[PDB]
């Protein structure tokens, strides 16, 4: 029953676009329209290295869902050379059936001392993203991150 | 100058009023006191820190739904009182705990279990039964006699220490989230 509901949600779920903006200035640094949320294939993303100098970035995800969800949410694990560097939890909440929604998250930079150079990070960062509706796992996907 | 709202709950006749009067006025029921008992503000020093205890005896208010809701929402810590000669009052304890937990929508509400009237020889609730219940909840158990004053301060002071542990834990978590919630991307 839970297996069937997770299948139904993923079948009706679509990631339309995503972008990253500098939080202070609002200028779009990167935009993707690929469904980087597809579970089977490891996706690649090439983001400008100036992203690392931003005091904070705003990430916007636009998605559609045929199925209603009560507590739509995300868990992200950031791996650097296979070691978990960071863990993030984001909550959207209630998704109206057949709706299309924009979800904005603010991600503030660590102090300058703890920031890692683009030359060290590039190609060695994997972002594993799990999409959930409460405690129900809908999908897992991975993106390999390059800084160019 | 921090105010701790302490709420004394338990079945009728267990000694909630007697315990409160003994904390506040340093004496057992004696002379006539026409005072309507609800809440009382008392300055005390616990472990070298001066604080204000806002102590609510719920004997009157427990019968009224909106009053119960209010004292369970506003209370920071709860004395859950039974009498050691009344097995029914001990059986009622879990009802009070579950109500408080539901109203506050939290699993670690500061509480102390109190077995009152320990001056009486006709005991029907063993110290071990009571200790087991308290261990099952992860809270202190203290035996009191409002009549002799045994354990009265200990009961209320232990509850304040439980509130302080809770408050100190919440402030460390708030700091720990601030530090953790920054990215290297
Ligand atoms: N022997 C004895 N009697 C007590 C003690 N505490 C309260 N009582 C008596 O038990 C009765 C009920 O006490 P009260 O404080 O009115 O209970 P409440 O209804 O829980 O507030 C009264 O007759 C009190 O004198 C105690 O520690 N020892
Ligand atoms: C500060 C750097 C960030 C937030 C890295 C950008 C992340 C991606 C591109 C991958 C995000 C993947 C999903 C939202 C499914």
């Amino acid at each position: 029953a839970k297996d069937e509901r997770a299948r139904e949600i993923l079948r009706g779920f679509k990631l339309n676009w995503m972008n990253l903006r500098d939080a202070e200035t609002g200028k779009i640094l990167w935009q993707g329209t690929e469904d980087l949320s597809v579970p089977g294939v490891e996706h690649e993303a090439r983001v400008p290295k100036k992203i690392l100098k931003c005091k904070a970035v705003s990430r916007e995800l636009n998605f559609s869902s045929t199925e209603q969800m009560e507590k739509f949410r995300l868990e992200q694990k950031v791996y650097f050379k296979g070691q978990c560097l960071e863990e993030w939890f984001f909550e959207f909440g209630f998704v109206i059936p057949n709706s299309t929604n924009t979800w904005q998250s603010l991600i503030e930079a660590a102090p300058e001392s703890q920031m890692m150079p683009a030359s060290v990070l590039t190609g060695n960062v994997i972002i594993e993203t799990k999409f959930f509706d409460d405690d129900l796992l809908v999908s897992t996907s991975r993106v390999r991150l390059f800084y160019v | 100058g921090t105010e701790y709202k302490l709420v004394v709950v338990g079945a009728g006749g267990v000694g909630k009023s007697a315990l409160t009067i003994q904390l506040i006025q340093n004496h057992f029921v004696d002379e006539y006191d026409p005072t309507i008992e609800d809440s009382y503000r008392k300055q005390v020093v616990i472990d070298g820190e001066t604080c204000l205890l806002d102590i609510l005896d719920t004997a009157g208010q427990e019968e009224y739904s909106a009053m119960r809701d209010q004292y369970m929402r506003t209370g920071e810590g709860f004395l859950c009182v039974f009498a050691i000669n009344n097995t029914k009052s001990f059986e009622d304890i879990h009802h009070y705990r579950e109500q408080i937990k539901r109203v506050k929508d939290s699993e670690d509400v500061p509480m102390v279990l109190v077995g009152n009237k320990c001056d009486l020889p006709s005991r029907t609730v063993d110290t071990k039964q009571a200790q087991d219940l308290a261990r099952s909840y992860g809270i202190p158990f203290i035996e009191t006699s409002a009549k002799t004053r045994q354990g009265v301060d200990d009961a209320f002071y232990t509850l304040v220490r439980e509130i302080r542990k809770h408050k100190e834990k919440m402030s460390k978590d708030g700091k720990k989230k601030k530090k953790k919630s920054k990215t290297k991307c």
